[PDB]
């Protein structure tokens, strides 16, 4: 998750598919 | 072992849609009080 390099350069990672177990931490469906 | 998570070790991972069941059905409940409500007109300006 980007929100653009001209705005900033922190970046979020998504692991579809996982439960935060077996990889801010927050778990979504 | 359900046919879910067996398609899903083969690469076949199903993703979940945006707007929930939830989300969904409270669209539908504006729509219905607009039109009991208001009518015709919460689509054409205001209610």
């Amino acid at each position: 998750i980007t929100p653009g390099t001209n705005t900033s350069n922190q970046v979020a990672v998504l692991y579809q598919g996982v439960n935060c177990t077996e990889v801010n931490v927050f778990q979504t469906r | 072992r359900d046919l879910i998570c067996a398609q899903k070790f083969k690469g076949l991972t199903v993703l979940p849609p945006l707007l929930t069941d939830e989300m969904i059905a409270q669209y539908t409940s504006a729509l219905l009080a607009g039109t009991i409500t208001s009518g015709w007109t919460f689509g054409a300006g205001p209610a």
